[PDB]
């Protein structure tokens, strides 16, 4: 398995090709239990958001980690849906289409 | 008898009352209410399983309400009750 | 490496033919498709069977050239080259951007004719009136051909 | 001429207040479904209106969420394709 | 312009020593400066007066050229085929799309020659400098008609041919 980014060679047919890393990423991403998005910046939008709601307030570790454990599997089961629209087009990439036609399904924004 | 209107009568039959459950034209009326334009047809064998589904699971709280309450009568506040745990909590009429 | 080993059969089967011949030049697997689609007699483009029967000549090999004439194609479109208008009872759309016609067009494009019931209906009434009889559009060589011009059907006569 | 008066269909169904759906085989139907989880069981005249009622809302609710899923799908015609999508999206189905 | 008053009078002329399809003739308005740029060899293209030069030979349209090549010129860029160099050393590119395009080409020239339309103009050069033989180009069956498959266009000249037809191995032996 040779890359060589140089001038020489017209790259090839099959070099890890736009999904199938994806079908890799899948496979790992569905295998383990972890936190997939960033930790810290995610604390401070929390801190953030209750500071306008409310000039004090402290924070502890269980809550937050509540608040992002739920978001998480909240846009990764949004994201199920979504992907279930984008099913219904003859197309494999999420669009702004199918997430309006999914939320509005759901009790959100509707 | 002939394929069109018959001369002695046509387009139906008599025996009736135990093997029904179809009803064409209400699909579409209510398709129309959902505001659309064309209904593909092949709707009507899937609304009647996704209608039997809907009324399988309500009536299925309700008769257990009506074995709570020791009677053979459904009312309408059992099955109010029945779709106000689910969430369908229809309103309509109670009092 | 495409250059140095799959294009080894390139001195061998065009070795026989194509190369830079001081008698007639050939195309280097580059310059192909320009001979087939400026040379050309269509009205909406050039499709792949025509670019087929146009570039198969002697040199051609075709071994897998049927893949690299539409890998090219679109690696041309990729760089910007050719631009091409939507069509369906056209078997293709490959052309250029010619000078002649602006970018910016109406959809509707003039006629065409082709006047091969003329010889029929130079019978079919003949048929109706008297000297209906063997044809006779150019003498014997309207059976033979069917289809002559006057100059066409003078040539042969004299020589 | 195709499609025209289902347009004028929407303009008197939507503000109709009726139900649409044959009250008589609606009757025999809610009979048939209670029947078998239990026997003798006797129906009201207001619990079967407040059923059929909810089914109706419950199917133009379902029709209007399949409404979006053909105009998603650059189409006109609600396919069955609409009603399973609708019914899992709003997690109806399980 | 096209059938208006400037060429109501105007074909009368035209029918004495115009374009006619005996043996060649001047080419037309549309195609001279495709054939003077073909003519040239600049790998850059040709300038203004290499332009004007060029098909300044005979009868062309030469009182009102001033305005109407460079009028033409920007009909023609309009659409696209004429690409252009960058530079104030050359007056101008005006070059004629031939080859392929859209790659870098850095600095690569070569002796070129083409075989599509290239050989009646061709043909010219080697009454211009140095007789023929007839071992270049496609037979005078290629200059008299264009719309001939290679049987008639090479049968009329020569009844010696290839593997296919008879046997050119005594004519190439001969040269």
């Amino acid at each position: 398995r040779k890359s060589a980014p140089a001038t020489g060679g017209v790259k090839k047919p099959h070099r890890y090709r736009p999904g199938t890393v994806a079908l890799r990423e899948i496979r790992r991403y569905q295998k383990s239990t972890e936190l997939l998005i960033r930790k810290l910046p995610f604390q401070r939008l929390v801190r953030e958001i209750a500071q306008d709601f409310k000039t004090d307030l402290r924070f502890q570790s269980s809550a937050v980690m509540a608040l992002q454990e739920a978001s998480e599997a909240y846009l990764v089961a949004l994201f199920e849906d979504t992907n279930l629209c984008a099913i219904h087009a003859k197309r494999v990439t999420i669009m702004p289409k199918d997430i309006q036609l999914a939320r509005r399904i759901r009790g959100e924004r509707a | 008898k002939g394929l069109g209107k018959g001369g002695a009568k046509r387009h139906r039959k008599v025996l009736r009352d135990n093997i029904q459950g179809i009803t064409k034209p209400a699909i579409r009326r209510l398709a129309r209410r959902g505001g659309v334009k064309r209904i593909s047809g092949l709707i009507y064998e899937e609304t009647r399983g996704v209608l039997k589904v809907f009324l399988e699971n309500v009536i299925r709280d309700a008769v257990t309400y009506t074995e709570h309450a020791k009677r053979k009568t459904v009312t309408a506040m059992d099955v109010v009750y029945a779709l106000k745990r689910q969430g369908r909590t229809l309103y309509g009429f109670g009092g | 490496m495409t250059e140095s080993l799959v294009l080894s059969p390139a001195p061998a089967k065009p070795k026989r033919v194509k190369a830079s011949r001081r008698s007639a030049s050939h195309p280097t697997y580059s310059e192909m498709i320009a001979a087939a689609i400026r040379a050309e007699k269509s009205r909406g483009g050039s499709s792949r069977q025509s670019i087929q029967k146009y570039i198969k000549s002697h040199y051609k090999v075709g071994h897998n050239a049927d893949l690299q004439i539409k890998l090219s194609i679109r690696r041309l479109l990729a760089a910007g080259v050719l631009k091409q208008t939507k069509g369906v009872g056209a078997s293709g759309s490959f052309r250029l951007a010619k000078s002649d016609k602006a970018k910016r067009s109406p959809g509707k494009k003039k006629k065409a004719v082709r006047r091969s019931t003329s010889p029929k209906k130079a019978a079919r009434p003949r048929k109706a009136r008297s000297p209906a009889k063997k044809p006779k559009a150019t003498a014997r060589k309207a059976r033979k051909k069917s289809r002559a011009s006057p100059k066409k059907a003078k040539k042969p006569k004299t020589v």
